[PDB]
């Protein structure tokens, strides 16, 4: 199965900061990567599909890019509601392996 | 396999065939996304890329420009029903709302199920290889409308990926939007196996179908939906085999002629073709093209069947006494002919013709007497009628003779019906 | 937009069998599949299994192979997940999600409120 | 569209179809100039260019080596006439003087009109791309018979241009010089559009034909003229649609059976098929393959038509009283079957079979009574006979019921012990 | 050529045709060796070579998954016999011992004769180009599973050699293992010419066959044997023309409608089709597709023939007085139609329809009188019936009129014609 | 070889309409088209228009669009060119020539003797 | 439309001189160029078709060459009857644009 | 394995005609061809001719064209070679061998014991 | 016809020696070369077919190699029974031309 490694594991940022999250596939998965937002105690929310297409109702500040084995989630201006754990998921193989997740925390 | 020769009627009945009956159609819509090829232009004259590109635009433009004899009664009705049903479903699919929904349905995946406004559920599959390549390669490669680039690998790549698309358009154009079969370009082996796996049938039926993937293709057909933007949309009707492995048999017959006082009293059973039992009912398939054999399995289309009473089997047991109206044909004219069966052949040998049987090892073995004779594939390898040689089957199986007085010997010497057609056994007597 | 309502939190003793429900609403259930994902406390998202509501076919990861039984009632649009041979370490939130109809993978666009399962 | 159900004869008449009638053939001669490939030789062994070149010489060499049932009476006669007419014209074209004249005619242009010695005017079109390329490229590139040159672009270009030529030869070789249809290789979409524009017809007919460019291909055919030096000559017969948009209708019928004292008085209209009015005359098309639908338009070949008196329409109005001989079949055996119509279906349901109607949304809705019943596509989505499910049409239109008495009920099966075929009503009574 | 118009029966007999009769089948087994493609793997992602290679593995994998009216009586029997005979021979070939022997037989040569366990001798031909090229070039090129190599010449070469193999698999897959004809991919022109040269026939027959190589392809067919390791095995049945150049003739007829006491009862000879003398016997070919013309030569399949007595020719001489039972029909319904013959046309014109003949030079020349009229291709260029124009043949030959009073004048004494169909004249008398 | 005979010189007043004739001879008129070309004194050759004698279709350059009406009598093999809204500047020699039958261009191999038109 | 420019416009030559006339197409027209001879007061006469094929009855001293955009008419030995205006014409597009013409005059 | 038995040594006077026999055994004669090869003393192997036992077709080298007549009796599985216009220099060992059935060449896998022909 | 030239013509070797015999085709014959062993007074015996495939019952000490024009017969360990004349034969053309032969003689 394709192992999915997210980096970094935790990132501390302030409101308005540009946030960048990376996801690495062990083998080429073209553009079949999905991104989910999972706030603690809340159900996961899909953010990006097919590496770059913004989901309906997702604020335009979220953008997805990349192809093949390396994919990156970029937040143009972090809002208070964006502090959550983010998980990437490959939608290339049947197993749909999830990333270990990236926690976005408030910068002290 | 068991073949029984019926001396009573100069006919043979072959039992042991299994049934593979098409009970429905599974509608699969495919969206071949070509991409924004219209904005690509070549201003540096003739070039390899331009040649394929111009052909591609030509193909896309061309596609925009396109959008009581049982056997005589039934032949094509199933075919007409298949096409008509597809066309009825196609009209539903042609609605802009459904195309928009399907495109949206496939926005996030390569395969999704959508329910049409007419309520039919259809399996939609996305083909994206071409749109990816062109956009992520060809489009870019083409810099400032210059197409004669030295990177021959780009040109070769483009010619390779468009091969399927050009073939699909060619088949529909040459077939005016309705193809007679499902080529490899319409649905690859991988696509077909996946589509079959989603069919609403039992695991046993699926397994049988997976082993005979090639037969499934031959009974299906494709219909062009239309061109919506940069995506070509077409539909494929896959046969649903809802009934499998049910006792089938085939009846073959030859002219039974008896000669009294030089006169000829001939009788020919026209109830020939495939018959299968299903849920205790007997289904008759009168048209040649509706049933095809593969070993012990006979593939017949249920839409081509005509339900007949169970008593019709009595015509193979006691046609002379049965109350069932076994329909046959007669004629004061004798016809000498060979009717090849799966396990043998009926040899009708009458006045004026020389008949003999032979083998590849011995040549002519013995002359055959006048009348209807049944020859097993063990007694000889070949049958010869005058100068006409018929090659015998090499299938293995059991042969039995059901002795009986020929019905033709029970004609009316005082008066024999002449050249009867679409009549019954009683009418002949 | 479709909604998913999961059962409430359950506390069970080790070795018992638990059955979790997932009720679908506001969408044509029979046109999709249900995927099950769990989150162990302090761990990431783990795939539990998938069931096609159209064909009923199931697939499971190796750690759940033979342990999970999935059912999908198209008449009530309600999925159920039954996890056998529960251990203390299986205490986690199990989420049901709208998965693909077929073999093609897709992102999960509808999520249940989640069910806390305590062993 | 208007569909009328006739309880009088368990048949339906569907009106509102438009006529697209083929009235003639337009002879188009094409000269595919291959060039002086014979003098090209490869002496440096196997190479990519040699492989295509040897195939080309082989293809060129190979081409040198090739050079009163109304429906049963008419079926194929139109097809035979089309081929025969083309062959008759081809023999005229085969004269060396005409080949020389055409070659001279095309010396100064790519398209010219030539009058054959037999007086027929034919439109000639020249294809020069291959002759140019080879001479101005391949020929030169091949220096001192060396073909394994490092310029792979040359080899790829050659393989690209010869694709059409190899396909043309392949289709004629595989079809022994007479193809069943006009593939894209025989005549491209651009060539066809140009040819159509020069046809001797009204502007309205041309417009209709330009919109249906894809349909024209299916009724035409190509014939190989022969090989004259380095030029391959073939002829394409394009259908001339001299009559368009004339009232057409289709008649469909099912067995009308009446069970009297167990005996079944069955009646079957043999006058099924397409009928069109033209200049006050009624043209009947009895063969299945001679008429094809596209929406409201039915494409029929006038060469397949048999003129029938206007009174033949009376069989749809008062067949029981009309003096016109409405040829129909009458037997004792009942046949249960579904006859799908454009706006519905005839359901013949008699003793011994279970019939029901259903919808894709509700499933089984209601059981049908015994006898001939007409079911609209609005009352149900599907019809089920025993285990056989027939998918109903989704075409929109008006439905009317013309109440009356089946002539079958008039027949007394107890007093009618005769299985007859196409015997009108005189024999039935 | 000599065409005789028979006023007595409103029919024409055309003599002088030569016979090219298929008397047998020559079984040729081909072994297309693909090689050890299974062990080739591409680990460097998508590449041009990988695309063809994956397709090749897919194609190879896919192939593993596939493995009383005379004319109505005979139609398809010959075709069924051809397939059945091939299948009977195919089962013999499927024995592992025979495949092993053939493979051993072809170990030391490209062509050898092997005797099957069933005793049939078959000619085996080896195709090795693909196996050698891949092993000597492509296999070495793929180093350490890397397929995206810069040597584009290798990729182009691979795509060129696999073209035949992919086409062979495509045709069998699309035809479910039984192709309708022998394409150039199944047997090239060089292979066919060599195969023909080994046929057990006289030098004269071989010569005729070599000139008509293209006709041989159309009557043959190919059958897939199966996949045994890295070699694809299929069989081709070539037609054996054991009888050539024997007197053939064709009979055509049109309805002889005679108005008698308000009865337009018509007499139509149904004995239409091809007839050939062979060893003093007369062979009748009733099915349209079994005989095809090429000049004076008519290619007919002896397996489709039905032997008829020599006296059947008397129907063309003195049908009204001969003791032979001639095949005709007796229906009151008047039928106006054109029956195009090789050297002219029969024009059945009756009250109600307008009939005229015309030329391109004069237009309408004269109106034709009611009844059966024969028009030579010299008297006019075209025949017009109402609005229907029929193009006349331009074949050259002799025309003769055999005067006689129409039998139809006395065929029905206005005595219950009973719209008889396919009946003897005596029944109507 | 075919021959073309044009009408004699004509002098007309400004604004009038002139009709010029072109008689074809010694060739099968119905198998070709007629192209019209003029030469203004001191200027080059200018295309005026074309008519297909087989189909009757016409095409005209923008300066003659709507001003010229072309007819082709196949029975007499005579072409006629009618130029409307004549101006003083239209005084020129108008030549008729055997043009292409169809959309494929061809060189003009037969020319008329020319007609001097004076406005 | 394709503009056709002839060069030179006028050429003075003596009998026997080698005359060269050039014609330029604004875009590629392959070999679809025609040449016409137009003597004063006489109708134009076609000289060359398809850039290089000599018309029937044209003296062999006339020869045509060139392809693509640039085409050249060459007279191997100018005769007294050759002093006339020459016009090139493209036979590639529907408009069949004529060149402005080249006048061949007797060299003083 | 098949065997080939050739006739015994022959001595003939110049200009005579000699007929050499070649009997095949232990193999299906009718499925192969017979090739003839000779060895002149002190010289190499020279091809003499070939006959197909299936079709009877023959081919000969230029020095033997018209001089040699080959026949193949399938009933007795025996080949015969008749060499005409013998010269003193034709004294050599003539060998018959199992040749190809058809036009495809093959190695000769069965050989006769050889026949010494003395002129 | 393709001329076949063997080299060397004669080779003297001892038992156990490695023997190498070459055969040259005048044009490429791919791999269609055959090798025959011809002992004096004995009938010729086929050794190798298709340039490298060992014939049934031939000792494994015999091996064949080469392709195109130049082909080579190699004996890994010469035995007393191997002293004979060897002839190569092309099986590419209809004439099946033989080589002049190579005599293997006992080394003195
Ligand atoms: C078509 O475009 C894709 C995407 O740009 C190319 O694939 C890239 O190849 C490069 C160079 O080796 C890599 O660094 C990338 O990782 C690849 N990206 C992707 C998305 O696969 C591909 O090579 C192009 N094809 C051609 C023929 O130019
Ligand atoms: C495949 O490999 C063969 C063998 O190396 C190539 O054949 C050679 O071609 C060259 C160049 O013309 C010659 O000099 C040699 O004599 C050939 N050798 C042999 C053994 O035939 C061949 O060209 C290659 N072809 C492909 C399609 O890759």
């Amino acid at each position: 199965d394709i192992q999915m490694t997210q980096s970094p594991s935790t990132l501390s940022a302030s409101v308005g900061d540009r946030v960048t999250i990376t996801c690495r596939a062990s083998q080429s998965i073209d553009d079949w990567l999905a991104w989910y937002q999972h706030s603690p105690g809340k159900a996961p929310k899909l953010l990006i599909y097919r590496a770059s297409r913004l989901e309906s109702g997702v604020p335009s500040r979220f953008s997805g890019s990349g192809s093949g084995t390396e994919f990156t989630l970029t937040i143009s201006s972090l809002q208070p509601d964006d502090f959550a754990s983010y998980y990437c998921q490959q939608c290339y193989t049947y197993s749909q392996t999830f990333g270990q997740g990236t926690r976005v925390e408030i910068k002290r | 396999l068991k073949e029984s020769y019926l001396e009573e009627s100069c006919s043979t009945i072959t039992e042991g065939y299994l049934s593979v009956l098409r009970t429905g159609w599974y509608t699969n819509v495919f969206t071949l996304e070509v991409g924004d090829v219209e904005n690509l232009t070549c201003a540096d004259g003739p070039s390899l890329i331009k040649t394929e590109l111009d052909l591609t635009k030509s193909a896309l433009r061309e596609l925009r420009t396109c959008s009581f004899v049982l056997g005589a009664i039934a032949c094509g009705v199933a075919t007409a029903a298949a096409v008509t049903a597809g066309v009825a479903i196609a009209k539903c699919i042609r609605l802009e709302s459904e195309v928009t929904a399907i495109k949206n349905c496939l926005k996030k995946t390569n395969e999704c199920v959508s329910t049409l406004g007419c309520g039919v559920r259809v399996l939609a599959t996305a083909v994206r290889e071409l749109k990816d390549f062109v956009s992520k390669n060809l489009t870019r490669a083409i810099n400032k409308n210059k197409c004669d680039i030295p990177d021959l690998k780009m040109a070769v790549s483009f010619s390779q990926f468009n091969r399927r698309f050009l073939n699909v358009v060619r088949q529909f154009s040459d077939n005016a939007g309705i193809t007679p079969a499902i080529s490899k370009d319409l649905m690859t082996d991988a696509e077909l196996a996946r589509a079959i796996s989603n069919m609403p049938t039992s695991a046993g039926q699926i397994k049988l179908m997976l082993e005979n993937r090639c037969m499934v293709r031959r009974k299906g057909f494709g219909i062009l939906i239309g061109v919506y933007g940069s995506s070509v949309i077409y539909m494929v009707q896959l046969p649903i085999f809802g009934v499998i492995d049910t006792p089938c048999w085939i009846v073959k017959a030859a002219p039974s002629c008896s000669e009294k006082k030089g006169n000829y009293a001939c009788l020919l059973r026209e109830d020939q073709g495939w018959y299968c039992q299903n849920a205790g009912s007997t289904v008759y398939y009168p048209c040649e093209k509706d049933c095809e054999t593969r070993g012990d399995h006979v593939f017949c289309d249920t839409a081509a069947g005509i339900n007949v009473a169970e008593q019709s089997k009595e015509c193979n047991i006691n046609i002379s006494t049965t109350n069932y109206p076994c329909k046959v044909s007669c004629g004061r004219h004798p016809i000498s002919m060979v009717a090849l069966s799966p396990l043998g052949a009926l040899v009708a040998c009458y006045k004026g013709v020389s008949c003999s049987i032979g083998s590849n090892r011995v040549g002519i073995i013995k002359q055959l007497n006048k009348g209807c004779s049944y020859i097993t594939n063990q007694d000889a390898d070949t049958v010869t009628i005058d100068n006409t040689v018929y090659q015998l089957s090499k299938v293995e199986g059991e042969q039995h003779v059901i002795k009986g007085r020929p019905v033709s010997s029970s004609f009316d010497p005082v008066k024999f019906p002449q050249d009867q057609f679409n009549v019954a056994l009683d009418q002949c007597f | 937009q479709g909604q998913l309502v999961q059962s409430g939190p359950e506390v069970k003793k080790p070795g018992a069998t638990v059955k979790v429900s997932c009720r679908a609403s506001a969408y044509p259930f029979g046109n999709y599949g249900i995927t099950w994902v769990r989150q162990v406390p302090g761990q990431g998202l783990e795939w539990v299994g998938w069931i096609s509501a159209y064909t009923g076919h199931t697939k499971f990861p190796q750690n759940f192979q033979g342990r999970v039984t999935l059912t999908a009632d198209t008449s009530t649009s309600t999925g159920y997940m039954e996890l056998r041979s529960l251990t203390s370490d299986d205490t986690a939130v199990y989420y049901c999600a709208r998965g693909p109809c077929c073999s093609s993978p897709r992102p999960y666009d509808i999520w249940g409120q989640g069910t806390m399962v305590t062993v």
